[PDB]
DNA sequence: GTAATATTGGCCAGCTAGGATCACAATCCCGGTGCCGAGGCCGCTCAATTGGTCGTAGACAGCTCTAGCACCGCTTAAACGCACGTACGGATTCCGTACGTGCGTTTAAGCGGTGCTAGAGCTGTCTACGACCAATTGAGCGGCCTCGGCACCGGGATTGTGATCCTAGCTGGCCAATATTAC
DNA sequence: GTAATATTGGCCAGCTAGGATCACAATCCCGGTGCCGAGGCCGCTCAATTGGTCGTAGACAGCTCTAGCACCGCTTAAACGCACGTACGGAATCCGTACGTGCGTTTAAGCGGTGCTAGAGCTGTCTACGACCAATTGAGCGGCCTCGGCACCGGGATTGTGATCCTAGCTGGCCAATATTAC
């Protein structure tokens, strides 16, 4: 029933990456870019994750809903259109 | 049974349609506005709310809005907003 | 060994057609096992003299900059 | 024998990825990440499958505009590529401890 | 003895409610009471901001050719707008995507 | 006649001979203090009451603070000033 | 009749006054309605705070041989810490100066 | 009437800031660009303090009118009574 | 004949001004200056002098962490000497338009 | 004074550049298709409206006196302008290799589908809890006094920096020894 | 082959790097001192407290059913790994000059002291306005239906890139025209 679903960041593969980054408009990327981003990634997460779950702790609910994400986002001033703000 | 959700979204076409009659707007873009407009206005009623409270006013009133209309938005867009909603307001209260 | 000596020998390893590089003259000179560490200076006024001389000639750059030849 | 020059098809892939919205990660291998970050503070959590890509709409464009950032730092350097140090002072210098 | 019915909005020649606005300012806890015409000067103002952003988005729609406005068309409106970009510019749009904007040093010479 | 200035002077001065018997403050740090105070106060505040109403509560209540303590503070803070006022509420409930 | 008074501060042990941010939280009209537990706990946080300041600012101070704190020793107190710098971060205090911080570049060797 | 006092950020002034920001070296360029993003700064400052002036049909500027013009900007200015 | 060889001062003066606390810009040009921006978004306005106090206490603190910035940029570049580049890079990305 | 050799300017030839040409991939475009989301219609409901009452927030007028402004004069630290020089920025060159690009190979995402059910969400009950009130009262505020912390001053001490000299070492040159040349 | 000379090696002189030392000035440390702000005391007030009432917000149980989760099996598309190679970063060098440093001169900041007014802040009156309630009603919601915009595609058309060929401009060597040296 709940999955140990260690290991994962690897999971943000370097394509990935690539193809985000340039999106950000970079033409050349140097190979250790991609380990300080997925350090990036799972700190913005764990700040993101940290509220959205206690906004949803608050609630009693068992189930995080966006609301409780773009709350949390909004929270940090990142706020998010589209998803029920 | 009966559900009610809140939305803008009929308001939304209704300007759509005052402005370009020939376009139309996708749900995506529907659900976008709506969460701008409720954003914009949580920004304008908080600092309207909290203007007046910190000017030991207990209401809310035209100048509250004014100020904070004036306060958020930036130059250009303020002057013009300002405006029609002063040109708005008077038509309200002359009728 | 003295330096001036060296450099010669060096520049003469190789023939090209805008001259040995100085980064030619550092590696072949550390392949001689020579301190270029420390006597970078020495190697610097050796190199600049002796293409004073004419016995050397910079062909690019200027100074030790650039590039060398023979006569 | 055909070869386009580096750098080439990258400037066409980037006129691609900004002409395009799409997400670009991975949905499933985002999906598990989550659960992996959750799990940490609270274990048996459930995700709405509206908010796992609320999580990954947002961390698409913060991770976009740091890369804009960076970009910004690494042509200041006088740089075409950009390394570690540039997001580290990007970040620093958009105040989030780095 | 009953006047005929006139929306505060018609009064107002808006199209934006005036009555849910009211409602919100009231049930919003903002303040214990709401003037009168607070809710129809920020009706108007709500409706400045959403006529100024529709006008520019169906404006990049149809310059790209697309006659119904989506996501990027309003990311496109907004980021190329300075005084929007200004009011929105901590802001991300859901499928928005980025402006076109390459560096000048990136282009090969 | 009759003006009222609002600080929390005395009470740092409590807390201070609290911790730190043998030292002093200066009227300008405790300026300072008192607008801390009140600025973490209304961060606080302002969370709690934004909560409640985004999760349909009209209520501010222990819980209600509790979260928004836990998601304002970082870490290690959090973790200790949650540990000192669940012991303060739980005795004054005992009281 | 009357019970001899006991304030609610000292029925939870703290210096912090509980009647006042009681009225505070009523007064700022945060919510129509607050319960009995919450000025408490929150006298408490406040209390934690300030203690935490309190306790990093004199021992900078006593660090730099001073008797009594002044902002400058807030200044320190706050940007020597990292969970308060963080706290804080966007925040700047009057009078306060900056840490001493050269960058290793620029000594001479 | 004040005109040009600008120049009244005097470039010792514009130094010492730098230093204590721990700036070393300066170009001659960065007087007139700091003079510039002064005045962008001040002039977003003293536009929201005479706002909350006005508001208030008020004529004096008082030192909270500062702090919420600044506290606005997200630069919440402590010791002033904020 | 003595003189300090370039820096060495420069260092010292540096930890001098980090120890200290005094306002750095001039009184008199700094209030002069403020009503010159006042006046332009209304005239006959009077300031207390806790609020000019409050304008340079703020303008001196965003100055300061601004330089902060731009030295990071400055030696990310490799480069002791700060230029306008580095303002505009700094200003640029701490979002504010440039 | 005159001529042969050498010197200098021009031409032909050779080398390198720039422009033109080609061939392929990527982009786009024009047009057809269906498909599904946008847009319209319907009888429902609660929220908007209307009208009348109460009371109270706030507009308004008047008074006080704080404090903001203006102005003068002096002293002096800070600002300014200039001279001077070092260290820096920046241009140049060169090199190694990390990136990029393009193959084949592998993986797992994605999709569609089924099955299961925890848990979201709503409703009803009810009571603990919080608002309100009057009467009570003591903590907290302002005013006043004071005395110890500390900023300043001056002398002595320490540290840091730049400038200088000394010594060992090495390189370059002369005389003597060896290798080369001559006897 | 042997000896003398000319080339090279050994000794001596000159130059540099490292180490040591001195000069000197900025900082620190220490006493003393006098100022004045922190801190305590007193008295007065109103906000906190107590106890009682009353209404209802929300805790709680129970039920519906949505939506989340889990597993399965094909289908590609994407990820992966590797070969090859070139553009890049980065080290090294050098030069010019821009800024730091320091000095002498000028300016105006700062103080402080005086005088004046406008505006800050308060109080009291009174009233327009907004909360509130009850009755009314129609705009907005969800559900159904429907059809045109648009995604996709298949097939041409247009463009961009990378590589190659030719004409051309520039530079070099030899010859032609001209000065320099020898007879």
């Amino acid at each position: 029933h709940r999955k140990v679903l260690r290991d994962n960041i690897q999971g943000i593969t370097k394509p990935a990456i690539r193809r985000l980054a340039r999106r950000g408009g970079v033409k050349r990327i140097s190979g250790l870019i991609y380990e300080e981003t997925r350090g990036v990634l799972k700190v913005f997460l764990e700040n993101v994750i940290r509220d959205a779950v206690t906004y949803t702790e608050h609630a009693k609910r068992k189930t995080v809903t966006a609301m409780d994400v773009v709350y949390a986002l909004k929270r940090q001033g990142r706020t998010l259109y589209g998803f029920g703000g | 049974k009966r559900s009610r959700k809140e939305s803008y979204s009929i308001y939304v076409y209704k300007v759509l349609k005052q402005v370009h009659p020939d376009t139309g707007i996708s749900s995506k873009a529907m659900g976008i506005m709506n969460s701008f407009v409720n954003d914009i206005f949580e920004r304008i009623a908080g600092e309207a709310s909290r203007l007046a409270h910190y000017n030991k006013r207990s209401t809310i009133t035209s100048r509250e809005i004014q100020t904070a209309v004036r306060l958020l938005l930036p130059g250009e867009l303020a002057k013009h907003a300002v405006s029609e909603g002063t040109k708005a307001v008077t038509k309200y209260t002359s009728a | 060994p003295p330096v001036s000596e060296l450099i010669t020998k060096a520049v003469a390893a190789s023939k090209e057609r805008s001259g040995v590089s100085l980064a030619a003259l550092k590696k072949a000179l550390a392949a001689a096992g020579y301190d270029v560490e420390k006597n970078n200076s020495r190697i610097k006024l050796g190199l600049k003299s002796l293409v004073s001389k004419g016995t050397l000639v910079q062909t690019k750059g200027t100074g030790a900059s650039g590039s060398f030849k023979l006569n | 024998p055909h070869r386009y020059r580096p750098g080439t098809v990258a400037l066409r892939e980037i006129r691609r990825y900004q002409k395009s919205t799409e997400l670009l990660i991975r949905k499933l291998p985002f999906q598990r990440l989550v659960r992996e970050i959750a799990q940490d503070f609270k274990t048996d959590l459930r995700f709405q499958s509206s908010a796992v890509m609320a999580l990954q709409e947002a961390c698409e464009a913060y991770l976009v505009g740091l890369f804009e950032d960076t970009n910004l730092c690494a042509i200041h350097a006088k740089r075409v590529t950009i390394m570690p140090k540039d997001i580290q002072l990007a970040r620093r210098i958009r105040g989030e401890r780095a | 003895a009953r006047a005929k019915a006139k929306t505060r909005s018609s009064r107002a020649g808006l199209q934006f409610p005036v009555g849910r606005v009211h409602r919100l300012l009231r049930k919003g806890n903002y303040s214990e009471r709401v003037g009168a015409g607070a809710p129809v000067y920020l009706a108007a103002v709500l409706e400045y901001l959403t006529a100024e952003i529709l006008e520019l988005a169906g404006n990049a729609a149809r310059d790209n050719k697309k006659t119904r406005i989506i996501p990027r068309h309003l990311q496109l409106a907004i980021r190329n707008d300075e005084e929007l970009n200004k009011l929105l510019g901590r802001v991300t749009i859901a499928q928005g995507g980025v402006l076109p904007n390459i560096q000048a040093v990136l282009l090969p010479k």
